[PDB]
C-alpha cells in the first residue's frame, strides 16, 4: 500500500 | 553554465534583489530545489469562463469586463465544475534573459484541480515572457473533489530559466551512463518513456486509485488529516494486466521504471502525443533535482494521474504514458535551509 | 479488515 | 369555524403573541393572505447529503454528526449539485391544535431550487407537527441554476391550520357552481399543459439554459431573460419532448380560481408520477383569478425522456377552508 | 369469495378460454401462483421518448409516427435508450376482471426501466377490466446495457376481479395465525425497514451497480462474475449510507417477511419520504413467499435517491408491503 | 518529385496491381482527388472500451479477447457513448517506401462521430505504416447523435504517400504570390486559421450548436433531416465571443476563405499552443481545388468542429484555432 499521496516509492 | 534552470539558491537572490515579490515573507519550505511554490492573496473571483488575456490587456481588465468576489482570508470552498481566478501573492519583475513555467505541484493533481497561471498580456498559459514584469493569477477548477482554500494556500510552482537547456538524445543517453536514470539498462530515450504498471504491488495486488463523488471537501493546507478510504477508491489487478479507464474518472497510477533524476539536472513529466486522443497523464509536473536519489537501490517510480479522453480505454501494463524530459541546472540546489539538499 | 467498498 | 387555515390578520396575531417568533421584525410584504415568508439567517452550513433528523433528534445534533460555514450576511453564491442547510430568522412555539406545512415559492421553484423545511425531532420535510415548539431550517440545493442568497433572502414559506378541513369531491364541484372554479375533472381539480401556444410566434413556454451565470434570488430582474431560459415555439404537431435533465417553465389550459374563504395547492398527478412531475407545487392564495388565471407549472421527466402531449393532465388543485376572510 | 386475484388455475382457464391469448403456446414455468410472465415478440422499436397512447388511440398508430430492430436472434438495449416491444400476449377479459403489471424482481436487479402498455392508456401498467387487446413494453435500461430476444421475460401480470385489499385488524389477525415478520410488525400493510448494519464478518451490506460493463444476457443471467458488474458495499462506521443520485442500490430489509398461501402481496413507495429517495421496482410477493424451512424471507430493495444525495440510515422505512386475497389457492 | 501524396490516378494504380484490395467493387465517387474512402464491412462488434492492439498483435486476435456482433447488412443504430469495432472493406499491400494515413470525412466531423483506423501490429490510430500488409478496421463513437449505418457506410478516408512532401514558410508565401491561398495576407506559421464570432447575413449567424437530444442520423441519407431538429443556431447578440462549455459540439467557421490550389493537398492541424483550452477536432484532409473555381472568386471558408476541454473557455473573434498545412501531390 502507497497511499493517494504517497511521494517517493 | 550560462543557460539552465535556477536553483533556490538564485531563486532566493531574486527575492533579495526584488526581481521576485511577495505580499509577505517566503514559507521557509516555500523554495524548492528547482522551482518556487505560488501562494493565494485574499480573493478569489468567481467566474462564468475562463479566457485568455491576450496582447496588451491586463488580467485585472478583463476581470473587470465580466463574476462574484470570495474572500479568502478564513478559507472557502471551491466547488467542483466552477472556475476562480485567484490573484496570487508572488509577483514578477524579471531579468530580460529571464523567463519561466508553471505547474501543478503533485499534490494538486492527485485532488485533480485543474489549474492555468495567466499573466498580463497572455497568449498561452503557464508561461512567464522573458523579462516579464507583472501580477501572477491562478485559475483554479476542482474536477472531482471540492476543496477549501485560503490566503497561502500553495497548488502551483513556477521554474525560472535563462535559455532552454534541454539535453538531446545523447546528453541524455551519457547521463545515465554516468549516473543511473533508470534502474534498467537501458531506458527508451525519445527524453526517457515511462510505461504503466498495471501487474500490481503487495499481496493484494494494488494497482492504484479512482477518485470517488460526493465527498467532504479537501482543505489543500491539511491533506494528510483526510482518510484515504472515504475519497479515493483502492483498485486491485484481479484478471489481465489491464484497466478500463472511464472517461469520467480520474485514476492515479504508478509507473513501472523507477527513475532518478541527478542534482545538477531537473525535469518535466510531459504526455505521450502519439496517444493524447485516447488517454493522456494530467497534472504533469516539475521534478526536482535529487528525485529518486540512490539510497539500497536507485530511483522511484512516478505516481502519475491518467484519464482517458472521450471515449473508454483499455489501458495495458507495459504502454508509454509520458516521456520525462530533462534539462540543466545553472548551479546545483542548496537545499530547504541552505545547508545541502539531503 | 472489512473490505472497500466502503459506506 | 374552528378548523381551517389562519389568514394574515391571524398570523399577524401569532407574532404579537409570540407563537411565531422572528429574529427581526417582519418585512412589510412578508405576510401573505394565507401564508408567511420565510427568511435566511446569517448562516448556511454546506452539507455533503440531505438527511432526516428523525425522533428526539434535534437537526443541531444531527448537524454536528457530518460541516463547512459559509457567511450569508452580504451574499454567498450557493453552486448547483450542492447542499446547504440554512437556519431561519423564524421560529414557532405553537397552539397545541395548530400544525403547518411548507413549500418553496413560485419564483424559487421558476429557479429550479431543491428546497426543504426542515423541525427538530422531523419523520417528514415540510411538515411542521401540532403544536410545535423550536427552530426551523431550509435545506436548499440549485438543480439548474447557481445562485446567490443573503440573510433576509425569502425562498419558502408556511401555511399555519387547525385541524385538516380540506373539500372532498362533493364540496369542490359544489363550490364550482356558485363561485366559478376554472373557465371539469374532480378527482381537487385536474389541471393540464398547454402546447399549442400564446400570441404570434406561438411561445408555450421556457427551456433553462444548462451553462449561465449565478442568479442573485433577490434581484431577479437585473438579468435578461435570454441569458438563463431558451423560449419554445409551437411547431406541428402539440407536443413537447421532456428530456431528463432539462427543467421547463409551461402553463395550464385550465384558467383556475381561488375564492377569498379558500385556500388551494397544487399536487402531483399521481398516476403519471413515473413518467414525468409537476416540481415546486406551491400554495394558491384566497383571491387567485378574481374570470380566473392560468397557473404556471414547472416540469421535468424521471429518467426516461417522455413526449408529453398537449391536454394530458399534470397536477390537481386541492381545496381548503380558511378560517376566515384573509384582510 | 368472489373478489380477489386469481391463481394459477384461474390463469390456465383464460388462456383455455381465449381471454388470455399468446403467439405460441406459453412456456412451461410463464404461469406464476398469483401472475403470468409477459414474453417478447419478434420486433423492438427505438423511440425518440416514452409516451402514453391516451383516449381512443391504439399504441400501434402512435409507433407509427421509429427504427426497427429484430429480436428474433438477440438484441443488444443501449443504457439511456427507449425501445417500445410488442409482447407475444394478449387478452379479451371478462368486463367485472382488471389487471395490473410489475417488472420482474431479476428486471428490477438490472435497473432496467419497464412499463406495460395498452391501447387507449392514461395510466401504465394498469389494464382495465374488460381489456381486448395487444400489450407493449416500454424499455429502457439505466445502468446496464442488456441483450433480449423473442421470448424474454422482463414483466408480470396479475389478474383480478374487484380490489380485495386488507385491513390494519385483518392484518394483525393474520399474522396473529400465520406469520407476517419473525421478529413486531408496523401496519399502516407492514412497512418495511432497511438493514445497514452488515452481514457476516465483513459487514456487506448490498450492492451498487457499475457504471461501465459487459451486456447482460437477461436470459442467462446467471452467468457472470459478481466483481464485473457490481460494487459490495460493506458498512463501517455509523449504520447509513449516502445514496448518490446518479447511482442505484441493492439493499435488503431488516424484516423477513411471509406471505400466506391465500395471500398475495405488493411491494409500494413510502410516499411520506418519496421526494427524498424511492424503492424502485416494487413488484409482485406469491402467495407462499417465506413459507417455514426459520420462517419468513427478507425483500430485496433497490433504492435510488431523487435529485439530492440523501443519508439513508439503518431502519428507515423504505415501504409498505399490501397484502390482498386470493380468489382460490394456487394449485 | 520523388515524394508527395498519391493522386486518384495513382490510388487507381494500387487497386489495379493488387497494392489495395476490396471485398466488392469499389463505388465509382470512392477515390477522391488525393484519397480513397473507407467502407464499412458487414459486421460491427459492440465492445466496452477503445484498445491498442500493439505489436505482434492482430486485432482479431485481442477482438477475440474481449463482445456483441452487430449487422450493418440492412443498418444498425449505433448509440451514443457506444463503441464498435468494424471491419472495413479495404484491405493494403503497400510497397516498402508507401505509408499511409486516416482522417475521418468532413461530413463525419460534422456528426460528432468519433473515429480511429487500426492497423494490425498498431501503437498508434490513423497511421498506417510503410510497406504495410492486411486488413483496416474502423472503431467508432457516436458523441452526439445516434446514427444508422450499414455495409459500405463511408465514414472515413485514407491518404497515401511516399515520404513527406511538406512546405516551408516562404514556399507558402510563393505560392500565396502566385495561386491564392487566402482571399488577404495569410499568417504563415502553413497557414494560421482563425474564428469568425462576428456573424452571416442580415440575422448574423455564427455558427451550431448541436442538440443533445435528437433521433438518429442516417449517414448515408443526410439530406432528408431537418435543422432545427438537430441544432442550435447561434447568433451575434452582444460582444464577438461565445462560451465554449465542455459538454456541448459546435460547428463554426473560419475568417478566411481558403484555397488549396490543384497540384496541392492539405490538412487541418490543431493549434497545439492551447490544445489544452480548446481543440478543433476531426480535422481532416483537403483536396485539390478546394475553394479553387467557384462562383464567389477565390478561396472558401472552413467549417470548424469545436470543443473546450475541461472548463468553459470564452472563444473571442480572431483567435487562431488551427493551421492548414500544404503538401505537394505525387
Amino acid at each position: 500500500v502507497e497511499v493517494p499521496l504517497a511521494g517517493a516509492v | 553554465r550560462t543557460t539552465g534552470i535556477l536553483a533556490d539558491g538564485a531563486i532566493r537572490a531574486l527575492f533579495a534583489g526584488d526581481k521576485l515579490k511577495s505580499e509577505a515573507d517566503l514559507d521557509v519550505d516555500q523554495v524548492q530545489p528547482a522551482s518556487l511554490d505560488l501562494r493565494l492573496g485574499s480573493k478569489a473571483y468567481r467566474v462564468r469562463a475562463s479566457f485568455m488575456p491576450g496582447p496588451g490587456t491586463r488580467v485585472i481588465d478583463k476581470l473587470n469586463r465580466f463574476l462574484h468576489e470570495v474572500d479568502l482570508s478564513q478559507g472557502a470552498v471551491l466547488e467542483t465544475g466552477c472556475v476562480y481566478i485567484v490573484p496570487l501573492m508572488e509577483s514578477l519583475a524579471l531579468p530580460a534573459d529571464m523567463s519561466a513555467s508553471a505547474n501543478p505541484k503533485s499534490s494538486t493533481g492527485r485532488l485533480d484541480i485543474f489549474t492555468r497561471v495567466m499573466t498580463d498580456n497572455a497568449q498561452e498559459f503557464d508561461k512567464i515572457p522573458a523579462g516579464y514584469t507583472g501580477p501572477l493569477y491562478l485559475e483554479i477548477s476542482p474536477r472531482t473533489f471540492p476543496i477549501v482554500v485560503r490566503r497561502g494556500s500553495r497548488l502551483s510552482q513556477i521554474r525560472f530559466r535563462i535559455g532552454h537547456a534541454l539535453l538531446n538524445e545523447s546528453e541524455v543517453l551519457k547521463l545515465h551512463e554516468t549516473e543511473t536514470l533508470v534502474a534498467s539498462e537501458n531506458p527508451n530515450v525519445t527524453g526517457i518513456a515511462l510505461s504503466i504498471d498495471l501487474k500490481g504491488f503487495g499481496e493484494n495486488g494494488l494497482i492504484g486509485y479512482r477518485g470517488k463523488h460526493h465527498t467532504a471537501v479537501v482543505d489543500v493546507d491539511k491533506k494528510a488529516q483526510h482518510d484515504v478510504l472515504d475519497f479515493w477508491e483502492p483498485l486491485f489487478a484481479r484478471g489481465r494486466a489491464e484497466l478500463i479507464l472511464d472517461p469520467d474518472e480520474f485514476y492515479i497510477l504508478v509507473s513501472r521504471e523507477a527513475v532518478h533524476v541527478p542534482p545538477l539536472y531537473a525535469a518535466e513529466m510531459t504526455p505521450f502525443d502519439p496517444l493524447v486522443g485516447e488517454f493522456r497523464v494530467h497534472y504533469a509536473g516539475f521534478f526536482d533535482p535529487g528525485f529518486g536519489h540512490a539510497q539500497g537501490g536507485t530511483g522511484s517510480r512516478a505516481v502519475l494521474e491518467v484519464r482517458s479522453h472521450e471515449v473508454p480505454f483499455i489501458l495495458e501494463h507495459g504502454q508509454i504514458v509520458g516521456r520525462l524530459v530533462y534539462e540543466h541546472m545553472l548551479e546545483k540546489p542548496e537545499g530547504l535551509y541552505g545547508t545541502g539538499l539531503g | 479488515s472489512n473490505p472497500a467498498c466502503v459506506a
